[PDB]
């Protein structure tokens, strides 16, 4: 017995995660590759049902948004020098093989243009090197060298060109644009914002536009309490309880234009049975 | 993701021999039509790659290959990593 | 050995140098009476040179 | 066969838990103890004269020792212990520097879920369970849904009953893929809903220690343990020896597993949980009795909930990819802000974009 | 590098090219410098523009190994790419650095 | 957070009376105010959770390898912190498989032994179902104890070797 | 002369600029005694009282060590910087009854328990068993 | 005793009888490796025999990897062949075993301090470079990896008999100095 | 061939230094400095008694700041282990290594298992291996007259 | 901590990975060789040894039976003796 009980000793310090198994419960000791995905899942992803890491969404870092700006610089910098610096090379590669004199001075003449355009694409500003929020920029390129993998290279693409660009007024919002906001949308309809910021006349993007207008809109929520609305949040709560506990959050999506404040306040101070 | 890699590549080419086209004394619709024949002629299994490390264990091969075309059943595939293993 | 050599010997300068290597300033301790010793720690040498 | 650890205080020793139930009802045999009936001068006398002969004592000796060993709130605590004291300067401390002192959401959350089926009868006292049914305490790990699952892993508990057959914990377990509507509706977002993935995909299976045990219950249903025994039986991945079943005709009884080792629950494709069984242990009187909804869920995570991108009032009815005027190509949207940016008088979408119906993982499960 | 002007990319430009020499449009030179320019690219697009990984399982035929070439030869392989799997009979892997 | 030192501390005061009495157990319950020891504010969720805890430490402490008189002040703990509860569902002392052969044996020698306070303490608190019937000690995821010198070697099997010898 | 001129004798050293085309450069900024410490033949250090220095024909020398700060450059806007603290170079013999003398600040008591005679006024080295006074 | 050294290795040379050019075999041959800048010989493999040749310019082969000396044979006539068919004119000549390396298990725990201590005039025991008492057999010209855990590995014997009259030679040291 | 003479004489003379205290020192690594170790013994036609894991005891503890007690602590216990053959075929550093983190560990002065790799020049992984071996057998190799604050019935 | 145990030298393991990395200088075709040492004649007129192995990366032994064969040294009062790459 003493020995059984030093053997299961000497195991518990040979002892030894829930995490390797959580995805691919099966995988491979030698590659750690689990089994090829089943014919349901290739048709799942056919009818184009989003996985859960596919939904999976992360806040973008002021770090990151930095990064993003020396990358896009890097990238158009690149871009612009390769084709200048291999006509640069070919002049050179004519050069060592002209068999010719003149015609070896006018190619080092071409070699002094070339040098002097290079230069001048090399001091060329920030601000016309950004570009203009719709040119196809290497943003593939971006999410592997820049980003070491965490983003993939549309959403990079995405944020680049839709909110981050310096071309997309980040500034604080003022009262007359605001006014000027709520005007053109209430006289164009709600359903054009790309026309509302088009017609804005300040540099934003229809997103920024459309959250600022239902940011400060008055018809988001019903504002009013009906009968109906009483019976269907009482059914509701009744449905969702499973005690003390009301998650009201849960409650609001089977109502229409309510948020969970509203629903608590109803169900604590008018529908309480008690 | 092939097929956007393979246009991806062909608009740099493209954008990196504009100049020579443009000095050598060729117009532009040359290049024009080189991109569109490259790009309609687009349309035994190799595999072309470069090798970080070829392990050779007493008989079990372990492949590490920084960079890859491979061109299986007759279909292109591309990878920038490949942990292989084989028993000779 | 630089530091011992020097006092060890009473040489100054390095051991190949010895030629203008200053002799006499590390002396053995006289410990015949208490008063040669406390003389020969407060003993001044007047190099002629 | 006797559970005991395999692993120090980890995991226990493959056992039967028909060979379990039957050792734990046949030690518990008619002594009187297995009721599951509530707690009910003359009685006096009968528990003496009871206790006189289990004991082998006299009447009186019985008498004294039922008199002499009786039992033997308020809101002050004085002459305190070390824990009373511990207990104490916590109180007083969270008195000084709380102002409510109310339990957390969290907190009631946590109790109602636990305590949500306690003592509560059936209605019809036909589904009564018998007297030692053998309640297994599984686990389902959650989906790795937000990234910091991967960190710490949530799960919801389960009292599984014994003798139960599989397949009615397969349909109990919520899970939010199998709401997961197909397609794209960015055309038009008035098409009718296409046949939740409950539906659409039937398939399932279980695998508790080198057995798959498929959902072959429904002719949509077809083995997807399949793929997996054909990349085992390739060249070599150690495992090996995999079995089949038809997880109708097996019951948590007849099943073979250990305690505490994560085994796999596969559903809808590849959507994965950690199956992990806590503890087993026979059926009390002072919790559920009941077997219509015995496979009870007794406590959830309570995940979070995607808002929408635009306004932080709802949620994300709709997922769009590849968006023209979003800021993320994955954003999140209601039908409200949806309607209003993506379409312009009639449902003819505005700009490029795909869109698909997204059900909260955080309101459905 | 005279490695990657053998895939379908490769090869499709070559046939192009010698199109254009046929056709009195291009001058080889130009052609030649195209070559190495799209040598370049594709190198740089290859270790650049591509991040997945694959890992493929075989019986190796044969090798070999000179001037900084390896020539394997496996037969009855299996590739796993993200996540779908590709069964062949034989391939060959050539790969330099 | 200590209340495995008040355990010790009630087990070492039972112990060191050398009785097996529950008249003892009940004057050190009534003297060291031990059933205060869930007195306290605090809500359902933890009161249980500490309720578990010491019927937990407490049935460790009643099962081997501890010495007799520590097992049954142990079980007289358990059987008073069990009674004394604020938990309106009353928490249920867990109890393995592999445990039950020691405990059935423990209360066959204590009731052969004519000590009827302990047989009809855990009498008691088997009949009112205090016990949850479990498979091993505690759910699984992811002193004084006793020699067995005295087992091999005591006063009567030496004093049987030297009359043999 | 130890707690100054030492120090600014490295200091004022001038940094060592050595050229491949890789750069390399040699700073020596602190400079540390320990107590006079004798190695025994398996090499065991123990602090060297001076009678034992006199007895066993030893130097009374305290071990001298410098801060050294590596800086290496190769051309490739990457600049490494390795600092070897400590970094043993040579033994200072010590003068007795000073600073930097096991003993100093010890009473005359404590003289006698190390067969020192509390008179003797110090100010001079022990080299290999000599006791050798300065001249000045 | 009654246990006797298994081979597991049989280092063997031949001569070709002919220049090579190493760069056309590594370019034809089935199973060949040349590194000019690693090594200056072709490095082939052959499933059969199981064995791995070094053929170097001046014609000379170096068999290794053989269990048996008819097994080395064979693979050496084999890559003889190999390179015959890739239009060389090589022959088979002067074909020579150069080591013979086996491996042994006493069964049994040895104390290597004592080892050293009393025939500290062969054995060289240094457990910083290596943990295996090193015995240089004078008799043949052998060595012998002798370990704490009774495995002992003969090697640099040109013939089986030397290997066999060695361990037979080693074996009651250890049995005199059994843990 | 300087630094193989080194390494001989301070094996020698009772003092005797690791290969890895003779490659910190001199210009090359420590293969070329075993291999002249080799090489000399054969040509010299001496040989050198074999290190005992009690002649790295003393520097090892010295240049640590462990007191005598811990020092003497150690070495009874490396000297017990090796003679129970706990610790079989495994390098007398190691093993001083480890008896010098049990002697710590056990003492109220503690080190952790890099300090005693660093000084010993031992990893820390063999550290562990060889500290395993020996892990039950702690208290039957300490002193029996051995103070200490920390208990050697409970160690990490 | 001074002459802390160490098994290798930083540098030391660095040295040797480097000497294995580049390998030692193979000997190329005479041909080969000798148009590189020609095409070099033209931008300087003599070469060192020692400079002009870099420039062919050659073995010394097997550069200098070439340069023999066509080469000769021209004894030079300046610095010394140097090889002229011109035959005659
Ligand atoms: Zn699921
Ligand atoms: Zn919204």
């Amino acid at each position: 017995q003493n020995r059984e009980q030093q053997e299961e000793l000497m195991r518990d310090l040979a002892g030894s995660y829930m995490g390797h198994f959580m995805k691919p419960y099966f995988k491979d000791k030698v590659t750690g590759v689990g089994p090829p995905a089943n014919e349901d899942t290739r048709e799942k992803a056919a009818q184009g049902i989003k996985a859960f890491e596919e939904l999976l969404v992360t806040k973008w870092k002021n770090w990151e948004k930095a990064l993003l700006r020396k990358s896009v610089v890097s990238d158009r910098l690149q871009r612009l020098l390769q084709p200048k610096l291999l006509k640069l090379e070919y002049l050179h590669q004519k050069q060592s093989k002209v068999s010719s004199e003149l015609e070896r001075q006018a190619l080092e003449k071409q070699g002094r243009e070339a040098e002097k355009e290079i230069q001048d694409i090399n001091q060329l500003p920030e601000e016309a090197l950004l570009g203009n929020r719709l040119d196809s920029h290497d943003w593939e390129k971006i999410s592997n060298i820049n980003f070491e993998g965490s983003r993939s290279a549309e959403e990079i693409r995405k944020f680049w060109q839709n909110s981050e660009h310096p071309s997309i007024n980040k500034q604080e919002w003022s009262r007359e644009e605001e006014e000027r906001l709520q005007a053109i949308a209430a006289a164009h309809g709600h359903l054009e914002w790309q026309k509302i910021a088009e017609e804005l006349g300040t540099s934003r993007s229809a997103f920024q536009c459309l959250q600022k207008f239902q940011q400060h809109n008055k018809a988001l929520k019903r504002k009013e309490w009906t009968e109906e609305e009483d019976r269907m949040l009482t059914q509701l709560v009744q449905e969702m309880r499973v005690g003390s506990h009301i998650p009201y959050r849960r409650i609001v999506y089977y109502m229409e234009g309510r948020d969970s404040m509203q629903l608590i306040y109803r169900w604590t101070k008018s529908l309480d049975p008690g | 993701t092939v097929p956007k890699l393979y246009r991806s590549v062909i608009e740099d080419v493209i954008n990196d021999v504009r100049d020579i086209f443009l000095d050598d004394g060729v117009d532009e619709q040359v290049l024009m039509e080189l991109k569109t024949l490259w790009e309609n002629k687009l349309m035994e299994n190799v595999v072309v790659c470069q090798y970080d490390k070829i392990h050779r264990s007493k008989n079990k091969w372990k492949f590490h290959l920084k960079d890859g075309i491979m061109n299986l059943n007759g279909r292109d595939y591309i990878f920038s990593k490949a942990i292989g293993d084989a028993e000779w | 050995d630089g530091l011992k050599y020097s006092l060890a010997t009473g040489n100054w300068g390095d051991q190949k140098k010895a030629h203008q290597a200053r002799a006499g300033v590390s002396q053995v301790l006289n410990r015949l009476t208490f008063a040669s010793t406390l003389s020969h720690l407060r003993r001044l040498n007047s190099p002629i040179g | 066969n006797f559970p005991e650890y395999e692993l120090p205080e980890l995991n226990t020793r493959a056992f039967h838990v028909g060979a379990f139930g039957e050792l734990w009802r046949g030690r518990l045999r008619g002594a009187g103890d297995l009721s599951l009936r509530e707690p009910p001068a003359a009685d006096s006398d009968r528990e003496d004269a009871a206790v006189a002969r289990d004991l082998d004592c006299s009447l009186e000796a019985a008498a004294e020792l039922r008199a002499v060993c009786g039992l033997d709130e308020v809101i002050p605590e004085n002459t305190d212990l070390v824990t009373l004291g511990v207990r104490k300067r916590f109180l007083e401390h969270r008195e000084e520097t709380i102002t409510i002192d109310r339990a957390c959401r969290q907190e009631t959350f946590v109790y109602e879920m636990e305590s949500h089926a306690i003592g509560k009868k059936p209605e019809n006292s036909a589904d009564m369970i018998e007297e030692g049914e053998l309640i297994l305490s599984v686990n389902i790990l959650y989906p790795v849904i937000f990234h910091k699952h991967k960190e710490h892993k949530p799960y919801q508990t389960m009292l599984v009953l014994g003798s139960q057959k599989l397949t009615q914990l397969r349909d109990s377990i919520r899970c939010v893929s199998d709401l997961q509507i197909g397609g794209e509706f960015s055309n038009t977002p008035d098409q009718a809903p296409e046949h939740i993935s409950k539906d659409l995909y039937k398939s399932a299976f279980f695998y508790f220690e080198g057995t798959f045990y498929n959902d072959k219950r429904y002719p949509e249903c077809r083995d997807l343990s399949r793929t997996i025994i054909e990349w085992s039986e390739s060249h070599d991945r150690g495992y090996g020896k995999f079995q089949t079943a038809r997880m109708e005709d097996f019951t948590f009884n007849d099943l073979c597993i250990k305690l505490g080792f994560p085994y796999l629950y596969c559903h809808q494709g590849d959507c994965e949980h950690v199956i992990v069984i806590t503890d087993i242990r026979l059926v009390h009187h002072d919790d559920c009795l009941d077997r219509t909804l015995y496979p009870l869920l007794i406590k959830k995570h309570w995940l979070w909930t995607r808002k929408c991108f635009v306004c932080k009032m709802y949620t994300a009815r709709w997922v769009t990819n590849n968006d023209s005027f979003a800021p993320e190509d994955p954003c999140f949207f209601c039908d409200v802000c949806f309607r209003m940016l993506h379409y312009d008088s009639e449902g003819n979408k505005l700009g490029e974009f795909l869109a698909y119906p997204y059900v909260d993982p955080g309101t459905f499960n | 590098y005279q490695l990657y002007r053998n895939t379908t990319l490769g090869n499709s430009l070559q046939e192009s090219l010698d199109e254009l020499i046929q056709s009195q449009q291009i001058t080889p030179q130009l052609a030649l410098q195209v070559l190495l320019q799209f040598d370049k690219a594709i190198n740089a697009a290859l270790a650049q523009r591509v991040r997945n990984r694959v890992n493929f399982r075989g019986s190796l035929n044969t090798y070999r190994f000179c001037d900084n070439v390896w020539t394997f030869v496996l037969n009855d392989v299996e590739f796993r790419e993200v996540t779908e799997l590709i069964k062949v009979d034989k391939v060959k892997i050539v790969a330099c650095d | 957070p200590g209340l495995q030192t008040d355990c010790e501390a009630l087990l070492s005061r039972f112990q060191e009376t050398d009785s097996v009495r529950f008249e003892d157990f009940t004057e050190l319950w009534r003297n060291m105010k031990f059933g205060t020891i869930f007195c306290g504010r605090m809500r359902n969720l933890e009161k249980n959770m500490f309720t578990k805890e010491a019927l937990a430490l407490a049935w460790r402490y009643f099962l081997p390898p501890y010495t007799f008189q520590i097992r049954v002040g142990a079980l007289y703990l358990l059987y008073g912190l069990y009674n004394t509860q604020l938990c309106q569902p009353k928490q249920k002392i867990r109890v393995a498989l592999k445990d039950w052969d020691e405990v059935l044996k423990f209360q066959q020698d204590l009731v052969n032994a004519q000590h009827f306070d302990a047989a009809y303490i855990f009498r008691k608190l088997r009949l009112d179902r205090a016990f949850h019937f479990t498979a091993m000690p505690k759910l699984l995821s992811y002193k004084d104890p006793s020699d067995r010198v005295m087992k091999l070697i005591t006063s009567d099997v030496l004093e049987e070797m030297l009359n043999v010898h | 002369f130890i707690q100054m001129s030492v120090q600014r004798i490295v200091e004022d050293a001038p940094p060592i600029d050595l050229q491949a085309p890789p750069r390399y450069l040699l700073k020596f900024e602190q400079i540390y005694l320990s107590k006079p410490t004798h190695w025994e033949r398996d090499g065991a250090p123990s602090p060297m009282m001076p009678n034992e220095a006199r007895l066993r024909n030893l130097t009374y020398s305290a071990p001298l060590y410098v801060d050294i700060t590596k800086t290496v450059i190769k051309e490739g806007e990457e600049q490494l910087q390795t600092q070897h603290q400590k970094t043993f170079i040579g033994k200072i013999p010590i003068m007795l009854r000073s600073t930097y003398c096991l003993l100093n600040g010890l009473t005359d008591r404590d003289l006698c328990e190390l067969n020192e005679c509390p008179l003797d006024p110090g100010g001079y080295f022990i080299i290999n068993g000599s006791e050798k006074v300065l001249i000045a | 005793s009654g246990i006797v050294p298994q081979l597991q290795n049989i280092v063997s040379t031949v001569n070709l009888g002919c220049k090579l050019d190493l760069k056309t075999i590594a370019l034809r041959a089935r199973n060949a490796e040349y590194n000019p800048k690693r090594f200056a010989a072709v490095i082939m493999r052959i499933r059969e025999p199981r064995t791995t040749a070094l053929i170097f310019s001046s014609g000379k082969m170096v068999c290794t990897g053989a269990k048996s000396e008819e097994q080395s044979r064979l693979a050496a006539r084999k890559y003889a062949r190999v390179v015959q068919k890739l239009g060389f004119p090589a022959k088979f000549l002067d074909f020579k075993i150069q080591n013979m390396v086996g491996s042994c298990d006493v069964k049994f725990p040895i104390r290597l301090e004592g080892l050293v201590l009393t025939h500290q005039q062969f054995s060289s025991y240094e457990p910083e470079l290596f943990p295996g008492l090193i015995y240089r057999m004078i008799k043949p010209r052998i060595v012998l990896l002798i370990f704490v855990s009774g495995k002992v590995v003969l090697t640099g014997a040109k013939v089986r008999a030397e290997i066999y009259e060695a361990f037979e030679n080693i074996y009651p040291i250890l049995k005199g100095f059994r843990k | 061939i300087a630094s193989a003479c080194l390494y001989i004489a301070c094996r020698q003379e009772g003092v005797p230094r690791t290969f890895k205290e003779i490659c910190a020192v001199s210009r090359i690594s420590k293969k070329e400095i075993g291999r002249c170790f080799k090489l000399i013994l054969k040509a010299l036609e001496t040989s050198v008694d074999l290190i005992t894991t009690g002649d790295f005891m003393s520097r090892f503890c010295s240049n640590l700041c462990l007191p005598k007690q811990v020092q003497m602590a150690a070495t009874h216990i490396a000297r017990k282990a090796v003679e129970l053959d706990l610790v079989p075929g495994r390098s007398p550093i190691s093993v001083a290594a480890a008896a010098i983190y049990m002697a710590s560990q056990a003492s109220a002065e503690k080190r952790t298992q890099k300090e005693i790799g660093d000084i010993a020049g031992v990893a820390d992984v063999t550290i562990r291996q060889s500290y395993r071996l020996i892990y039950p057998r702690a208290p039957d190799l300490f002193p029996t007259d051995f103070k200490f604050d920390t208990p050697v019935d409970k160690l990490p | 901590t001074n002459y802390k145990p160490v098994a290798n030298h930083q540098y030391n393991i660095e040295y040797e990975r480097k000497k294995k990395e580049d390998g030692k200088r193979a000997r190329a075709d005479k041909q080969h060789v000798l148009d590189m040492l020609f095409s070099a004649f033209e931008k300087h007129q003599y070469y060192n040894l020692k400079d002009l192995v870099d420039i062919t990366k050659q073995p010394v032994v097997y550069l200098k039976e070439i340069l023999k064969e066509i080469g000769v040294q021209n004894v030079k009062g300046i610095h010394k003796n140097t090889w002229e790459l011109k035959p005659e």
